[PDB]
């Protein structure tokens, strides 16, 4: 409900611009917590 | 990370180094590379230059390493942007070395 969004309206309120200017160049492993291209039988999709 | 710049002494001393390794690590917490790779020629000229005096069999030792030296100096200047200041130390240093260790002195001015 709206009711939790009293302490959200107060952090989107801030604008900044030094930090669109700044991508960091750090890295990620993220090949271990995706899905590999596969196929699947549609029973499974469909019960899912 | 400003404070990374700590292990940039660490790293040079190393003979065996990879540029684009350094080039890299500058890279990743925004550090100059023009600076680090003249530093880099600085100290391994310089680490030549106190690896002698260590008795009479040190020309020998380094009389080895100087073509080495040589040819792992050549390949990172056209890597630099602005060597004008690494020329400037290098003459320095050219005008500090010694007049009886003529291959310092062929390295340097085929460096510059």
């Amino acid at each position: 409900d709206e009711d939790n969004k009293l302490e959200v309206q107060k952090v989107s309120n801030t604008q900044y611009h030094e930090v669109m200017n700044l991508e960091p160049e750090n890295t990620l492993d993220q090949h271990s917590f995706s899905l590999p291209t596969c196929r699947i039988s549609e029973s499974v999709k469909k019960l899912m | 990370f400003l404070t990374k710049k700590d292990l940039i002494k660490a790293l040079v001393e190393n003979i065996d180094m990879d540029t684009s390794l350094i080039l890299e690590y500058c890279s990743t917490f925004q550090l100059d590379c023009d600076a680090v790779l003249q530093l880099f020629i600085e100290t391994l000229l310089h680490n030549t230059n106190a690896g002698q005096g260590q008795g009479d069999a040190s020309m020998d030792s380094a009389k080895r390493r100087h073509p080495k030296l040589l040819a792992k100096a050549l390949e990172m200047v056209p890597l630099l942007t602005s060597t004008k200041d690494l020329v400037i130390s290098l003459s320095g240093i050219l005008h500090k070395l010694d007049p009886y260790d003529y291959e310092m002195i062929e390295v340097v001015l085929k460096v510059i």
